[PDB]
RNA sequence: GCUGGGAAGGCCCGGCGGGGAAGGUGGCUCGGGGG
RNA sequence: UGGGCCACUUUUGGUAAGCAGAACUGGCGCUGCGGGAUGAACCGAACGCCGGGUUAAGGCGCCCGAUGCCGACGCUCAUCA
RNA sequence: ACGUCGCUUUUUGAUCCUUCGAUGUCGGCUCUUCCUAUCAUUGUGAAGCAGAAUUCACCAAGCGUUGGAUUGUUCACCCA
RNA sequence: ACCAUCUGUGGGAUUAUGACUGAACGCCUCUAAGUCAGAAUCCCGCCCAGGCGGAACGAUACGGCAGCGCCGCGGAGCCUCGGUUGGCCUCGGAUAGCCGGUCCCCCGCCGGGGUCCGGUGCGGAGUGCCCUUCGUCCUGGGAAACGGGGCGCGGCCGGAGAGGCGGCCGCCCCCUCGCCCGUCACGCACCGCACGUUCGUGGGGAACCUGGCGCUAAACCAUUCGUAGACGACCUGCUUC
């Protein structure tokens, strides 16, 4: 059933705590409460972290456990993390979130002007192809 | 042609378990629900707008039935996004769990 | 909020839904609460039993007819509970209580509408998964309640009738679909906007 | 401290609100179970209790004393002149109980049944089901009426039909008609429906409702006796004549504390005419009533196939405080509740 | 203390296919098919092999009480493999000093009564789990021959008979009278 | 500002090395798989 | 005024006592207020009439002000928890 | 057994907190309800349980637990 | 009047206990997960009462001006009660898993399964979606033109758990408008200021005028009955064959 494990160069996506929003790399575990977690590429320095704030995703590097910050940035730079979350729809959906947060009252209004022209360009072609589809006379 | 204001209830007084201080109530700000976003609404004018029988002169307009007693945050209260407010006579305890109207009046954005 | 707020009480614990619903009706929120049938307790079946069982031993001796009155149905179950955390004894908690409707399956005025769910009392998140819990319908029934059978054979009705419906929103959504891809060189002038702004990622 | 010696309490708490019935009829309150694999019948009726007689028969009990033996045995004579069925009830099973859906009364309401309606039949104009009447002649109505009885057979459960009693036909004073909804059980709601359609107007028969030698519940109030004191309503012990304020009372009732007096003790109040139901109670005869084909035919109410006498259920100067039955009677073994010509419901026994 | 990782395989013949629906293991062998969920565990159930046919069961962070549900799982899926496969034959003798137990195989195996059972003249009649077959062997004198494929129906089955002839009111240590099963067994016997 | 004139840590593949190992990499051996 | 009573600790008689008798300090009596649901004596704190701020002891599911913290680590299932 | 830990308030003491401008003081009679530490009955387990009888224990207070002689008696004792 | 006679009832979850399968503890084990049987106990049924609790149905006020119902938002107004300040019209659910889509198979043209393809810190997302209000006048480009709006009529269908609601046609009568981007100017621009902005033609009570369609009754007292009864109350009768 379970696809995502915790494991040595597991890549997981910190949802809250002082690093909300970074990807850092699982380089140890202890007590199964914590992990030794290290981002190099993302500014997170080596430390301890719970498993509550992480979310594991779909990446795993390849370095020995409790190896030195050197072969993780190593590791994290050859297939580089950065580049290929960016490109997943995890990501593009986080910053999605994000620029509409920080949509003015003016882009606000610009978006309400297109939602409406798109709804009624759309819902029109909704009757056409329900008012087509109406015409089945067959036994 | 919009509401223009937040739409808040008096929950009640400041109080103990067993005193109540009638000065001072605690407003419940919808979609506030957290302590650090209340600082936007600190010093903004409060309205209790309600209805009486006998008319009462309306500013800018004909004299209806319309009454209001106005108020102001004053500060949080707690951690789950209630406010103080203080208004100019005493809130009657009929309208606890009524609607309390924040005017984004004095604005600091 | 100034409408009703109507909330699925399947797999919901007893206890902690009363108590949103008794502080959502206190803020002058009309709350309904349907399928109280379906509403969890925590702890195995004959625990919870015993406890209902102890319920209906406490009777005035001298006047039964005057003493605790023990409802059966498990909405006026629910409905006790959350009067137990009401001041019931004045008037602005007979008003709180007053706010509060409670239904056996979902009637009519409601098995059409939307229904909420509150996360801070669902047995899923609140429970422990290899904690025991009871069904508020079988307690109810087994101590006195009459329509487990006839609330069951309408929610089944119910849910044959919901099933239509959902087809035929998910046929509409389809259809909607595809009319995005259909009109799509007329669109994308308004799909670039929303995308920008985080609509429509 | 405890009571010296014991003794089981005076009375029966299942009876306690030992009031006056809210009723004069006496409702059924329980109808057999419905199941469809029986045919289409009826399970309730209404009679009038005439009197009391007793018999002559064989008891066929063996390994009794009385097997092959001569008994003699008190029976009630319930005359029950036949049913005329005037509507059809539906109801729906609801989470908060059974509900009248619709309610369907057919034309041509008779006049005793129409009484029913009236608190002053003497001062009314009769006006009752006048205008209800005629929607089932106009097309408008018939077709409102068609509509009723589709939707009682696509959304009703259990129906019901509402049959008066013939007071013309009974020796009473009393013209007013008697009403009960009596069940439909045994099929589906259509061929109950298609049953009950086809009965309205008409006549049932007590033949057609009840059995020879079965076992069946009546349903009655049974005789007022007024305000009666504890002696005679709860049967406690007699308090010694020397007794200062009375000794025809309960000498405690209760103890200092729970300091209130409860429920349970026995107090003066009204005696009598409280609903009962009194289950198995046997049919010993249905009597077929006087008949003209040529002349006048009474004897098939009394005789027997070993009597072979000209001679009617009535005694000889007629059932006294009653007076003279004619038409078809149900004997039942035992004693009934109820003073004369007290209206009786009798019903389908609930038990296997 | 919370163990990481208790895991377990069973291992699947050939001739019979495991089937997984979440927590539902549904078996299909050559003698019927069984089926039966364990929803009220919380564990992981994987198919392994294309060409051996490998269960395994994970519990994750188990405490002692719910490791212990590790091989009860295993167990209840090998009872499947085995009752879809061999079959299930329970074998019942019926031990009496005086009166002989009479019994008689009613519609499909499915009731059976016990007439003499000490004497006395009441008719015990127990019926079947379904799926459970009942018979009178035809190698001993005294024998009910109890087959079927899930062994919780067979075994319930058997008890049933077994509790219905029971002594009361006296010495259970003298009137050792009763049906009682003898051997617990397969079909096929492979 | 102080501290062990902070402790760790980052970069300089830290370079000339030495030693230790194991929650043992590669390799090798044994046992189970995909062409 | 010259009837006292209570609490920590020490302490005598008594099986013991919300019993009887002493020592020491504080209290109630003479004292309201916050908390202990409730309560002479416990815990906090002693009081003119008020506004603002902050606390004590005690609390923050709901009654009922305050955790509506993405609180931390464990222990515990009770058919009289 | 020697020891030792409890429970109960249906005994009797101990105390004197409430009542001395008054809470009618024994027993019986009558009547209701409650408890279980179960005599009987229902369902069971155990035996130095062959059967019959009896004893120990469990769930268990739904139901019942009587008529009399002597005594004011509560108690007691006997008859059935 | 046990001093005569008649009648007195079914089910469910389970206790004790005895078991099944089965680990823990490669054995065993009634227990840990999961199952079985199980009683004067418990709950319900049967039975008694029937909520400041509902339902269905009937009849609903004159022979004279006399009361009432429905239809009209029909109008002019009074007295009183105030709340509120966009909507969401619904799968079932699982959680050691889910959601969506598609070809073959089976069910009488859609569902139901088996492949296969996607999504899953839910984006076919309630951290969501929909609607979005300054109004008009010149004036072009796009969207549409298979369009809109008629308390316009008429017909039909679906909804019963409290349906008090929703949908679809036919005819008719009007706008080429309304949606987006532009051109073009205007409107009390009331000279900084609050109760503004909606639901709303709100609920309730008397009353006037205005048209149409309709209705012409009961209850109580008094009298009577005695199946009843302290009194109330209750069961009954009162110009037709
Ligand atoms: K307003
Ligand atoms: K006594
Ligand atoms: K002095
Ligand atoms: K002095
Ligand atoms: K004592
Ligand atoms: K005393
Ligand atoms: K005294
Ligand atoms: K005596
Ligand atoms: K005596
Ligand atoms: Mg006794
Ligand atoms: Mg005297
Ligand atoms: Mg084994
Ligand atoms: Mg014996
Ligand atoms: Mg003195
Ligand atoms: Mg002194
Ligand atoms: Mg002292
Ligand atoms: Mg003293
Ligand atoms: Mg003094
Ligand atoms: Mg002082
Ligand atoms: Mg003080
Ligand atoms: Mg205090
Ligand atoms: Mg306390
Ligand atoms: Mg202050
Ligand atoms: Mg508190
Ligand atoms: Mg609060
Ligand atoms: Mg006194
Ligand atoms: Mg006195
Ligand atoms: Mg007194
Ligand atoms: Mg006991
Ligand atoms: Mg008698
Ligand atoms: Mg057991
Ligand atoms: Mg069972």
């Amino acid at each position: 059933v379970f696809r995502r494990f915790v494991e040595v160069g597991r890549v997981a996506y910190v949802s809250f705590g002082p690093h909300a929003g970074k990807l850092v790399a699982i380089v140890d575990v202890i007590d199964q409460n914590r992990a030794l977690v290290d981002g190099p590429c993302t500014q997170v320095r080596r430390q301890a972290m719970p498993f509550k704030c992480m979310q594991l995703t779909d990446f795993i590097l390849k370095f020995p456990h409790s190896a030195h910050q050197k072969y993780v940035r190593q590791a994290w730079q050859k297939a580089d993390i950065n580049t290929k979350w960016a490109a997943t729809r995890w990501a593009k959906k986080i910053e999605a979130r994000e620029r509409k947060a920080k949509m003015t009252d003016f882009d606000r209004f610009k978006v309400m002007k297109a939602k409406k022209m798109r709804n009624r360009i759309i819902k029109n072609e909704v009757k056409k192809l329900q008012k087509a589809a109406l015409l089945k006379a067959s036994p | 042609s919009g509401r223009l204001w937040s739409k808040a209830i008096f929950a009640g007084y400041k109080r103990g378990l067993r005193n109540q201080r009638e000065h001072t109530a605690l407003l419940k700000i919808e979609g506030v629900y957290a302590r650090d976003e209340t600082e936007f609404y600190l010093g903004k004018r409060c309205a209790y707008v309600y209805k009486a029988k006998n008319n009462t002169v309306t500013p800018g307009g004909k004299p209806n039935k319309t009454r209001v007693i106005w108020g102001k945050v004053t500060r949080a209260h707690g951690n789950s996004g209630m406010v103080r407010a203080k208004f100019r006579s005493n809130l009657p305890a009929k309208a606890i769990g009524h609607r309390i109207r924040v005017m984004l009046y004095p604005s600091r954005i | 909020e100034v409408q009703v707020l109507v909330l699925d009480g399947r797999g919901h614990l007893l206890g902690r839904l009363a108590a949103i619903v008794a502080k959502q009706v206190l803020l002058g929120r009309k709350v309904v609460v349907v399928r109280c049938e379906g509403i969890n307790i925590s702890g195995n079946f004959y625990r919870n039993k015993l406890k209902y069982l102890a319920f209906l031993r406490k009777r005035m001796n001298t006047n039964p007819s005057r003493g605790p009155y023990h409802f059966r149905a498990p909405s006026r179950i629910f409905w006790r509970t959350v009067r137990g955390m009401l001041p019931h004894k004045t008037k602005r908690g007979q008003a709180a209580l007053d706010r509060l409707k409670v239904f056996d399956g979902i009637p009519p005025p409601y098995d059409k509408k939307k229904r909420m769910v509150v996360p801070a009392a669902l047995k899923v998140v609140r429970l422990k998964p290899t904690r025991k819990f009871a069904y508020l319908g079988r307690l109810a029934h087994e101590v006195g309640w009459k329509y487990q059978a006839v609330t069951a054979t309408l929610e089944e009705k119910r849910k044959e009738k919901a099933k239509i419906h959902y087809r035929k929103k998910k046929q509409l959504m389809r259809l909607r679909k595809q009319a995005e891809k259909n009109v799509e060189k007329k669109i994308d002038k308004y799909t670039e906007v929303l995308k920008t702004h985080g609509l429509l990622v | 401290s405890h009571r010296k010696f014991s003794a089981p309490r005076h009375g029966s708490l299942g009876f306690l609100p030992r009031k006056r019935s809210s009723r004069h009829r006496g409702k059924v309150k329980s109808f057999p179970k419905d199941d469809p694999s029986k045919p289409v019948h009826l399970t309730a009726f209404l009679g009038y209790k005439a009197g009391m007689t007793h018999i002559v028969r064989e008891v066929d009990r063996p390994g009794s004393k009385v097997n092959k033996k001569e008994v003699v045995e008190a029976v009630t004579i319930v005359e029950t002149p036949p049913m005329v069925v005037v509507g059809i009830v539906g109801y729906v099973e609801t989470p908060r109980g059974l509900r009248t859906f619709k309610t369907v009364f057919a034309e041509h309401i008779s006049d005793e049944c129409k009484r029913r309606f009236y608190k002053n039949w003497h001062k009314s104009k009769k006006k009752a089901f006048t205008k209800y009447c005629k929607k089932w002649q106009d097309e408008d109505g018939k077709k409102q009426l068609e509509k009723d009885f589709s939707s009682m057979k696509k959304y009703c459960q259990v129906i019901r039909v509402i049959a008066h009693t013939q007071m013309r036909l009974l020796p009473l004073r009393q013209k007013k008609a008697h009403l009960m909804e009596i069940q439909v059980n045994g099929g589906t709601v259509a061929e109950k429906l298609d049953w009950a359609r086809e009965r309205l107007e008409q006549q049932v028969p007590v033949n057609q409702v009840f059995g020879q030698d079965e076992m069946i519940d009546v349903i009655g109030v049974t005789k007022g006796k007024g305000y009666k004191g504890v002696t005679s309503r709860w049967h406690t012990k007699k308090l010694p004549r020397k007794t200062h304020r009375g000794l025809r009372k309960v000498a405690c009732i209760g103890a200092w504390h729970p300091a209130r007096v409860a429920f349970s003790v026995a107090r003066a109040g009204q005696k009598g005419y409280h609903h009962r139901t009194e289950i198995n109670k046997k049919i010993y005869k249905i009597g077929q009533g006087y008949l003209i084909k040529d002349g006048k035919l009474i004897k098939n109410n009394a005789s027997t196939d070993y009597d072979l006498s000209d001679k009617s259920i009535n005694p000889l100067g007629g059932f006294v405080h009653y007076g003279e039955v004619t038409n078809d009677f149900v004997m039942l073994k035992g004693c009934v509740v109820g003073t004369k010509k007290r209206v009786l419901t009798l019903r389908k026994s609930l038990l296997v | 203390m919370k163990t990481i990782l208790s895991n377990q395989t069973v291992d699947i013949p050939e001739n019979v296919d495991i089937t997984l629906k979440g927590r539902t293991v549904i078996v299909k062998g050559p003698r019927g098919t069984l089926r039966r969920d364990f929803n009220h565990i919380n564990v992981e159930l994987s198919l392994l092999g294309k060409k051996k046919k490998r269960l395994r069961v994970d519990k994750w962070w188990g405490n002692r009480k719910e490791l212990a549900t590790v091989r009860t799982i295993c167990s209840h899926v090998q009872n499947m493999i085995k009752g879809v496969t061999l079959g299930f034959r329970y074998k019942m003798r019926s031990v009496y000093a005086h009166f002989p137990i009479n019994v008689v195989i009613q519609e499909n195996g499915s009731l059976v009564e016990i007439r003499n059972f000490l004497g006395e003249k009441y008719i015990r009649r127990v019926r079947m789990r379904p799926g459970v077959a009942c018979s009178v062997s035809q190698a001993q004198k005294d024998e009910l021959i109890l087959e079927g494929n899930d062994i919780e129906l067979v075994s319930n089955s058997a008890a049933l008979i077994q509790q219905a002839t029971t002594v009361k009111n006296k010495d259970i240590r003298k009137f050792l009278d009763g049906i009682y099963v003898s051997e617990k067994g397969t079909v096929q016997q492979a």
